[PDB]
Formats: structure tokens, sequence, C-alpha cells
């Protein structure tokens, strides 16, 4: 019998929730899985696996301590890296890569100015918080 | 100030820091203000960003009337720590040897309440309230001031 | 031991007791004359010391 | 019954009630507001007895256990300034000044011990 | 129980008069 | 009191007052 001993330390749990966690831990193991019970099975040189972003060419220059068609395969990669490997880009319209790529550095541009005083004035901000 | 001359080296003498903070407050306590500012500025030469006790250079700075100087040490100081209690009463001790002097009761005020245990902020704001021509706020902040410290 | 006596002179520093605070500094110090922090403590509670006596023996 | 007897102006029999009550509580809870009162009491007793070396040691004994206390400073400057302690006397009145600066007779025993302090 | 809070004497200011009082002719004596 | 001002005025400021009466350092 399927075992919810460890969903809820109450030893009993109300046969609706029992299918509702049965169906909802079987999908998403099958998401991560798939690109059946949780109770039978769990499982499945430089050693970083992956980095967000980093692709595998992106790891070997690790591991070395380091012309419409073309921009077309900028505008992808571009989405690949930020996107972590989404499979919806490939179902997007080519027109409709433009504009969001546009927006990507306009708004990853203003990332770079927030993440980069008299001694009268500048003493009144300790004083008054 | 014998034994400095006689049982401490040249070489140790003028290349420690505490004992210049050390030297330059006796020689304060002796009244001798031109022999201590300019071991003080050895001290600042060894490190700039040091806090301890500027309270005493900031004494003396306010007698010598030496306005830049104070300025470019209160910028430092704060710049390092802005919670240290001795930054904010050179800043204060600053604002009184500019002219006024409300702001700098107010600051000497937050300096205290930094660290309720720092006596000297406590009697510079005693000294400073006769300044205000005010003798029971005056009176009230030295009995508090000594209260801190028993030997002062 | 060095550092049990100190640290029980500062508390009781902290409580604001001096003379068991003085006498138990003055044992810190005497077991490590290198401690130099409860000659502080001694000389801002001014407590009296025989330096020469503990220092070279 | 300490407290009443101390009221009566009867110290005597004050004085082994507040003995007892503190032998009573001496071996259990030191805090808790209790052992605070009886000293408090008992060192008030003593200093009304006229002996003052045990009045002075409890005294001691509850501002260790409670230092935010005005009263207790104000009456070791009395104890202290009953006897010829004067440097006690004046850091203990600094101390209560600091406490409540707004003190009416701690002023008069601070001129007192300081002009004492100074003709001595 | 809610116990009532103990108490406490206090020093009255009848007595501290009368001691620097007496410390006051006691400094005169000599 | 300040019953008029010149040129026929209304109202009236008072830029400085003050009032007397008879009867090397250290920091």
């Amino acid at each position: 019998q399927y075992d919810y001993s460890p969903f809820c330390e109450r030893n009993t749990l109300r046969e609706s929730r029992i299918d509702s966690f049965l169906k909802a831990e079987r999908a998403a193991h099958c998401l991560v899985f798939h690109k059946y019970r949780p109770d039978i099975d769990i499982m499945c040189s430089m050693l970083l696996e992956s980095v967000p972003g980093c692709n595998k060419e992106d790891l070997e220059r690790l591991s070395r301590r380091e012309r419409l068609d073309d921009i077309i395969n900028h505008e992808t990669n571009a989405l690949k890296s930020f996107w972590n490997d989404s499979g919806l880009v490939n179902s997007l319209q080519s027109h409709h890569l433009h504009e969001e790529y546009l927006l990507l550095q306009e708004e990853l541009k203003n990332v770079y100015k927030i993440k980069c005083e008299s001694l009268r004035d500048k003493c009144r901000r300790h004083y008054s918080n | 100030i014998r034994l400095f001359e006689s049982q401490i080296p040249s070489h140790i003498k003028d290349t420690m820091p505490w004992c210049l903070v050390q030297l330059g407050k006796l020689h304060f306590e002796i009244i001798n203000y031109d022999m201590s500012l300019k071991y003080f500025n050895r001290l600042k030469d060894l490190q700039p960003a040091r806090v301890k006790d500027m309270e005493i250079f900031s004494t003396l700075l306010w007698h010598l009337h030496d306005k830049v100087k104070s300025s470019n040490l209160a910028n430092g100081l704060m710049d390092t720590m802005p919670n240290k209690p001795e930054t904010w009463c050179c800043i204060g001790n600053l604002l009184s040897l500019q002219k006024d002097h409300d702001a700098a009761i107010k600051a000497f005020e937050k300096a205290t309440q930094l660290d309720p245990n720092f006596a000297y902020a406590y009697t510079l704001q005693g000294h400073e309230h006769s300044s205000n021509d005010s003798s029971d706020s005056a009176k009230t902040c030295y009995r508090k001031a000594l209260a801190c410290d028993p030997q002062h | 031991l060095a550092t049990l006596n100190c640290l029980l002179g500062n508390l009781y520093m902290k409580l604001d007791h001096s003379k068991e605070g003085a006498f138990y500094h003055s044992e810190a110090l005497a077991i490590n004359p290198y401690l130099w922090e409860s000659y502080e403590a001694i000389c801002k509670m001014r407590a009296t010391v025989d330096l020469k006596r503990v220092f070279f023996d | 019954m300490g407290v009443m007897y101390f009221k009566k102006n009867e110290f005597v029999k004050a004085k082994k009630y507040l003995k007892k009550a503190l032998e009573v509580v001496k071996d259990l809870d030191p805090s808790s507001r209790t052992t605070i009162s009886i000293q408090l009491n008992l060192g008030h007793t003593y200093r009304k007895l006229n002996e003052n070396e045990i009045a002075i040691k409890c005294f001691r004994c509850v501002l260790e256990k409670n230092d935010k206390n005005s009263e207790i400073h104000c009456s070791l400057g009395y104890l202290y300034l009953k006897t010829k302690k004067l440097q006690k006397a004046i850091d203990h009145l600094h101390k209560s000044l600091y406490l409540k600066p707004n003190n009416s007779s701690a002023t008069a025993l601070l001129k007192n011990a300081l002009e004492l302090n100074v003709t001595l | 129980m809610i116990r009532r809070a103990p108490t406490t004497l206090q020093l009255s200011h009848d007595d501290v008069t009368s001691l620097i009082d007496d410390l006051n002719e006691q400094k005169l004596k000599q | 009191l300040f019953p008029v001002n010149h040129e026929n005025g209304k109202d009236t400021h008072l830029r400085g007052i003050r009032l007397y009466v008879p009867s090397a350092i250290l920091r």
C-alpha cells in the first residue's frame, strides 16, 4: 500500500489527499525524470557538472582556466543561456524574438548601473537613521 | 617621559603606534601642545584609518584651530567607522570649533547613545555647555560625566 | 588557569566589584606576565602590583 | 511583619523577623523580586539600627543583583558618607545622579561630600 | 496565586537631613 | 506701540531688539 507517512506526521490522511499527493508526485517526478511509484525507487575530471547558462563548451574552457542567419544563431544563443534551456524558444515566431532580445540587454544594462559626499551632509544620514 | 627617553629604544619609540598614542596623551597632560601634534601626525602617517582614541587629537586640534586637518580626520574616521563614538565626538568638536554648537550638542548626545559608557563624550558635552551660557544643563552633564569615569 | 582568572576578574569588573576582582586579576597576571589585560584592568582599578617580583619571578 | 515593626519604630523584632525571612529564602531562588525586597528592607533596618557594616554588605548584594536602582545608590551614598569612605560615597552618588538626574537630596549630599573631601 | 509585590523600605529625607547636620557639627567640632 | 508706519503703512517689522542691564582656558 502506498506510503504517505512522511508527507504528514499525522498517521492518517484522508483519501482525497492520498490521490492528490500521489497524482501530484508522480508527474512531478515524470517532468524531472522525463524531459511507477516514488517509494519503490528514488535514484536517477572536472567536478562541476552544471552552471545555469553554462554549456558544455563553457565548462571545458573553465577546465583550461579560460549575416541574417548568424545573428539568429546569436538571437537563440542569448536566450539559451538566460532561459536555462527553455524549449519554447523554438516554438516562438522569428520576429517575436527580436523585441524580446532588445528588452533583454536594455533590462540587463540597467542592472550594471545599479550594481555599480561632503562631511557635514553625510553625517546627517546616520543621525536621522 | 623620562622612562621613554631612557628605557625605550628610539627605533621602538618612533615606530610603535601605541607608544605614539601614549606619548601624545602624556604630553597633552603636561600641556605640551607642540610636542604632541608632530607625533600624532606620524601616527596618522603610519595608519590613517584608526579610531581607538582620536578624542585626544580632536581636543588638541580644537585648541590649535586647524580646521582643514580636523575636516580630513573627521571625514576619514566616519567613513571608516560610523558607529564609533570617537568619530562622532571628533565631528562635534569640529562643529564647536567652527561656530554653531547646538548641532554639536546633538552630535555629542548621539555619540553617547552609541555607547552609554563613554565618559569623555559626556565631559566634552559638559565643557561645551559652558559656551551656551547655560549652567543647569552643564552641571547635570558634568555630574553624568563624572558618574561614568570616577577618576576624571 | 591564565585565562580563567582574568575572565573572572573581568566579570567582577562588569559587576563593579573591585577588591576580589583585583586579586584574581593579579593572580592571572602572576600565572603569565605576558597577558597584558590583567595589568590594564589593574591599572584602570588603581590596584598595586609588585611588577619587579612578578615579572622577574 | 518586619516592615510593620519597622514602621512602629520597633526595630529589634523587625530585624529578627527579617533575618528569619532571609534564612528561610536563603537556600532557594536568589532572583524573582523576593530576596531583593528582603535584603533591601534588612539593610534599611540595619542602617536605622545604626549598624552599618552588614547594611553595606546587603546593599552591595542587591546592587549586584540589580544595578538599575537610584534609591539603592542613594542609600550607598548615605551609608558611605556616614562613615569616612568619601570616594565610594561620591562614586555611588554620581551613579545615582546618572540613574536619575533630578534627585532632591542627592544634590545636597554631593555638595556636602565634595566640601568634606576638599577640607580633608 | 497573584502574590502581592512585597513592600520596600524608603530612605526618608528627615533622617538624611539629620545625618548631614550631625556631620556639619562634627566637622565644626575640630 | 506702533500706531502708524512710514508713507501710510499698515504692518511693521522688527529686525533687532535687545535689553541691557548693569550689575587662558582649557577644554
